[PDB]
């Protein structure tokens, strides 16, 4: 809610260079696999039945990339982040019915996929603002639940 | 963790005086979760009413306690015992398995409501450990 | 945080009415037995061996009074509650070191206790309420830690 | 939760290939979960310096995961291979045992970051059991 000059500077640099297409469909596949019951919600989404099947899923790909956008106009609105959120948080609680326990494991996910792919660059500082950005993210999304 | 026989002898003995009431402590225990914790509806949707009382809320508590009343009697096997209600929440209702630990505190505070003499901090170690192992034993089959 | 007049109504109503000599020993004491780690802040408060031990200490009974009074700041300020804890959350963080996640262990018990005394009175919206509160007061007390 | 052969062999595997680093992961993993989640600090306050590749933070990060290295070893009965760190931790530092979950997430991070190419979805199921279990092993002597 009080972000620092670094803090921002961390977050847009992250966002800045990200490949969607290589994080969104990483993160998202990963959960699946890791935290199954989060295949509850994508029965529409054609064969989820190994995780090769998983990681192939075109149709999870393309969501994952969706989801990742997802985080953009947070970026974007780092001062008004539970406002940006609101209609998203409507829109999984009460036409998804996604159990927001599950944005918290994604955001999990993400972090391991992240941290992945930057390596050395993945510093205790980047961790830092990243873990505060999804903690951000993730109780916004848990707003308008009731 | 594991149960030593001080727990499973504290939870036989609570569960042999709470058990006459276990339909009501279900329904109020799942009625307070669901509007205490609304993140938990998210598993009701298809419920034609969630509300406290509720037919559906009354039907469902039934049916959670009688898992209670299960693991109670496979109290010395939970893994085994609760396999096929483990399968159950793992593959067909995929239930995020930190779920669990709001309805166990739910029952407890019903539990507390209802027998307060009974439900000394003595029993409450043993039952917390006891649901603890229900939640993980349900966990089981996940992944 | 928002309340509505019935929430700051319910919230007032058990915190007037409250035995806190009877209410708080019973509620600490209660944490110290179910969550044993609890006991590491108090190893200058003599015997805590067993639960008969814990039960009929005198000095656990009277921080129990304490901590529970130190509920009343927030049902008196209502709106401006992360301010209210603002000190106490420095204190125990840089003084008291206390790992923030027994605070919401603590309201649990609190919870348990505060039912077991009321019963049918502890509604289900007076949980709901009770609930919020505990919340909000546990996330402020976690406010100041670095 | 069990962990299946599978997953004790893919555990087995990747600690192969990670534990000539183990001490790097320690050392980080260790200043990561002090810097990221600052709660944890407070079982540390007697130590000069907590700041990430500090003296203390890489001692205690070695130390640590000689730990996991003895879980590795232990596979096949965590109980009773970590009774002797779960009594340390019950008793003499007296950790919530929710600080375990934090640890390990700071442990996957790390091994991520240090290991991307075998750190697969699958490595990261096992290895997140394997933790899992790892903590519940800790936790056994609490209560
Ligand atoms: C925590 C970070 C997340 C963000 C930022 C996010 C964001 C979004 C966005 C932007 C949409 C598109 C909505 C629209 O087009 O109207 C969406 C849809 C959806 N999300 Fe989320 N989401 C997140 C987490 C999750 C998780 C963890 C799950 C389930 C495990 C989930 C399940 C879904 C589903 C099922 C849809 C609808 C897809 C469809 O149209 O069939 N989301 N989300
Ligand atoms: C003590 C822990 C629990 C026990 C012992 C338990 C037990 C049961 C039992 C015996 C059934 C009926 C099985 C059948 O008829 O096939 C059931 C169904 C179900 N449970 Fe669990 N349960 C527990 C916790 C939970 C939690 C925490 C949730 C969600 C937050 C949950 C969600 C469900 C759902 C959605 C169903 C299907 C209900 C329906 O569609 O009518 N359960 N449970
Ligand atoms: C609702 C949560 C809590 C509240 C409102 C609260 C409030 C307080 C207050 C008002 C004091 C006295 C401060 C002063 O003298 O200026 C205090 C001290 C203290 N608290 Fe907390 N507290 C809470 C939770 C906890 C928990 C869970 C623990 C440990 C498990 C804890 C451990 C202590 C200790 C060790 C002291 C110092 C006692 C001494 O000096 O001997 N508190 N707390
Ligand atoms: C979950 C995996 C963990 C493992 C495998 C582990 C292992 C160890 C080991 C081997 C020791 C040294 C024991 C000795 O001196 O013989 C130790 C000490 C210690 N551990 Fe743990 N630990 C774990 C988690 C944690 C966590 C999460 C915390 C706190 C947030 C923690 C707090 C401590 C503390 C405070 C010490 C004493 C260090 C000192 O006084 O300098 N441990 N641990």
């Amino acid at each position: 809610v009080e972000w620092t000059q670094q803090e921002r500077s961390i977050i847009a640099g992250i966002f800045a260079n990200l490949n969607y297409e290589d994080i969104g469909p990483k993160a998202l596949a990963r959960c699946l696999i890791v935290y199954p019951w989060t295949q509850r919600y994508f029965g529409a989404y054609g064969d989820l039945s190994t995780p090769d099947a998983i990681k192939g899923n075109a149709k999870i790909a393309a969501h994952g990339v969706k989801v990742l956008h997802g985080l953009d106009r947070a970026v974007k609105n780092m001062d008004n982040i539970n406002e940006a959120y609101s209609e998203l948080s409507v829109l999984h609680s009460d036409k998804l019915h996604v159990d927001p326990d599950n944005f918290r494991i994604l955001g999990d996910c993400l972090t391991v996929v992240i941290a992945a792919n930057l390596g050395d660059a993945f510093t205790v500082e980047t961790q830092c603002a990243f873990q505060k950005f999804l903690a951000v993210v993730v109780f916004a999304l848990g707003r308008k639940y009731h | 963790t594991t149960l030593s026989d001080k727990d499973k002898s504290t939870v036989k003995a609570l569960w042999g005086k709470i058990s006459k009431s276990a339909d009501a402590i279900g329904a109020d225990a799942l009625g307070r979760m669901l509007a205490v914790y609304p993140q938990t509806k998210t598993y009701f949707s298809h419920w034609p009413d969630m509300s406290p009382g509720s037919g559906p809320v009354k039907a469902h508590g039934k049916k959670v306690m009688g898992g209670v009343a299960l693991a109670v009697s496979k109290i010395d096997d939970l893994t085994t015992g609760l396999g096929d209600l483990s399968e159950l929440h793992a593959f067909k209702m995929r239930v995020d398995p930190s779920n669990f630990k709001i309805l166990s505190h739910c029952i407890l505070v019903v539990v507390a409501k209802m027998f307060p003499k009974e439900f000394t901090p003595d029993a409450h170690v043993s039952l917390d450990k006891f649901l603890a192992s229900v939640a993980l034993a349900l966990a089981e089959r996940y992944r």
